């Protein structure tokens, strides 16, 4: 039914929104009542690129298990919270996780999420954009609340694998 | 010197002699393939049924309504029985006893039945015979009939589940085997316009039965135990979730039937050393019996990585000692939920439906 398969994993602090950039971009749902990840959890959604069927096959995450979830991974969003600088210093750490796990040829997209929390923020975009250029990743704030730039990130990511 | 007959426009009533009863029997349904009816509206045969009877009361031959429905009752039995294995002949069965109710409801007379009744509706109740023991027995029928749609249904697929929601590593039939074919049965069952309430509830029963059979199968197999086979679970888990929203059957409550084999493919990736560990999965798996997940951890088989201990096994028994749990370890995967059929009145209308040719009813007279 698709002609290209990607595998996207989801990584960052808890409470960051994976689960709900998730959700959002593949039923276009959001909960406010967190709801725990346990284990490895799925969800994918067939998009179009060029003439192109590709079915985005984006995995989330609450130590054989962390290699499982990064072999074969060709894009992954790194994603922090606008409103909580502890889930954005924790950045590193995942960059370090991702690049010991994952091909060296992965997809990395920075993603600082809640950015409807304009009147908490924690982590100005400028810094977040400079972080993101100098360690070669992609950048964008979205919001899985009010849906902000959840499409273009996905359909972003899934443009620069091909 | 001869009682002449009033004129007037068709009313929406069918007309035979008593001697075609047979006939019309074997024309409508005996020898009725569902394809026959490709092109024309849902449940025509419920209609033309209806259509029938209410001539039967309007002439008062108590005798005639009698005999039509006993052998129409009887036809689709002997319809249903020789095509046993048949799910597009049962369904389209389940269906025009359905609507045929749906009209000894609609068209009773009684006005709680009638409250969605158009004028022009209400003028072709019936006016002499109450039938409400009719619609008890056609209610009967309905439920057997169901009955046959779910065994032939989980005939189909039983053989299907273990290879496709454990086996097949998508991360002997797929998981695509198992869509493809329900599929088939969702496609047949709305071309033949059964009630939504009833798709609902078979697919609700269906997905019991793929948890159930799947987590009896994980609960007898040693080699099938481990995180790997959660992870592959869950996905195709996820995967039937997804189809259940594209058919628009999320709210039938299947998902929540997959509960425990969807808590049994988490327990497979959870860690399992620490209190902390032991302190989750009691937390975790609230439909999985205290058996069971003793039972998943017991041939809980590692690929550099430990095996479950008999300390770790014990400190979760007795945590979960608090709640009676059943003695049975594995599931009834044949259990069966009792169906709720609803009252689903049409805006069809009786003197507008007439027989198309293809069915050979032209015996049947229009009054
Ligand atoms: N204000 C706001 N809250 C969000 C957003 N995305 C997720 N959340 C909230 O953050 C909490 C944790 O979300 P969740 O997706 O479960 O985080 P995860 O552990 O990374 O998957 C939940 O209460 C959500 O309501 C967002 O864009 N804006
Ligand atoms: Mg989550």
């Amino acid at each position: 039914e698709y002609d290209y398969l990607f595998k996207v994993v989801l990584i960052g602090d808890s409470g960051v929104g994976k689960s709900n950039l998730l959700s959002r971009f593949t039923r276009n749902e959001f909960n406010l009542e967190s709801k725990s990840t346990i284990g490895v959890e799925f969800a994918t959604r067939s998009i179009q690129v060029d003439g192109k069927t590709i079915k985005a096959q984006i995995w989330d995450t609450a130590r054989a298990i962390t290699s499982a979830y990064y072999r074969g991974a060709v894009g992954a969003l790194l994603v922090y919270d606008i409103a909580k600088h502890l889930t954005y210093e924790n950045v590193e750490r995942w960059l370090k996780e991702l690049r010991d796990h994952a091909d060296s040829n992965i997809v990395i997209m920075l993603v600082g999420n809640k950015s409807d929390l304009r009147h908490l923020r924690a982590v100005p975009t400028d810094e977040a954009r400079a972080f993101a250029e100098k360690n070669g990743l992609s950048f964008i704030e979205t919001s899985a609340l009010d849906s902000t730039n959840v499409e273009a990130a996905f359909q972003t990511i899934l443009t620069e694998i091909y | 010197v001869t009682v002449q007959r009033k004129e007037k426009d068709f009313q929406g009533m069918l007309e035979y002699h008593k001697e075609d009863e047979a006939l019309l029997i074997r024309n409508l349904v005996t020898d009725l393939k569902p394809q026959m009816l490709s092109g024309t509206v849902p449940c025509l045969p419920a209609y033309i049924l209806y259509m029938c009877i209410r001539h039967a009361d309007y002439t008062n031959d108590d005798l005639k309504v009698h005999s039509l429905l006993t052998s129409t009752i009887n036809g689709i039995k002997k319809v249903l029985k020789k095509h046993n294995d048949d799910f597009e002949m049962t369904s389209f069965w389940l269906s025009n006893t359905c609507r045929l109710l749906h009209c000894l409801k609609q068209y009773s007379g009684d006005e709680g039945f009638m409250t969605q009744n158009t004028a022009k509706q209400n003028e072709h109740c019936l006016k002499n015979f109450d039938l409400t023991e009719y619609r008890q027995v056609l209610s009967d029928l309905s439920i057997q009939i169901y009955q046959q749609l779910i065994k032939i249904a989980e005939g189909v697929l039983q053989p299907m589940i273990v290879s496709a929601m454990l086996e097949n590593e998508s991360i002997s039939y797929c998981l695509e085997a198992i869509i493809r074919q329900m599929n088939a049965f969702h496609t047949v069952m709305c071309d033949q316009g059964l009630d939504p309430e009833i798709i609902l509830q078979v697919f609700k029963q269906l997905f019991y039965m793929i948890n159930a059979v799947t987590l009896n199968n994980l609960l007898l197999r040693k080699d099938v135990c481990s995180w790997s086979t959660g992870m592959q679970l869950r996905y195709n888990i996820s995967q039937l979730e997804e189809w259940l929203r594209g058919r628009n059957l999320h709210q039938s409550g299947a998902v929540q039937t997959m509960e425990p084999l969807i808590q049994a493919a988490q327990l497979l990736q959870l860690k399992k050393k620490t209190q902390e560990d032991a302190e989750a999965i009691c937390s975790l798996c609230t439909s999985l019996s205290t058996q069971q997940i003793v039972k998943i951890l017991n041939l809980y088989t590692p690929l550099f990585e430990e095996r479950v201990t008999v300390a770790f096994i014990r400190t979760i028994q007795a945590q979960l000692q608090e709640r009676n749990d059943p003695q049975q370890l594995l599931l009834d995967a044949k259990h069966m939920f009792p169906v709720l059929f609803p009252f689903n009145p049409s805006s069809l209308t009786m003197d507008s439906i007439h027989i198309p040719a293809c069915l050979n009813l032209e015996f049947l007279n229009e009054v």
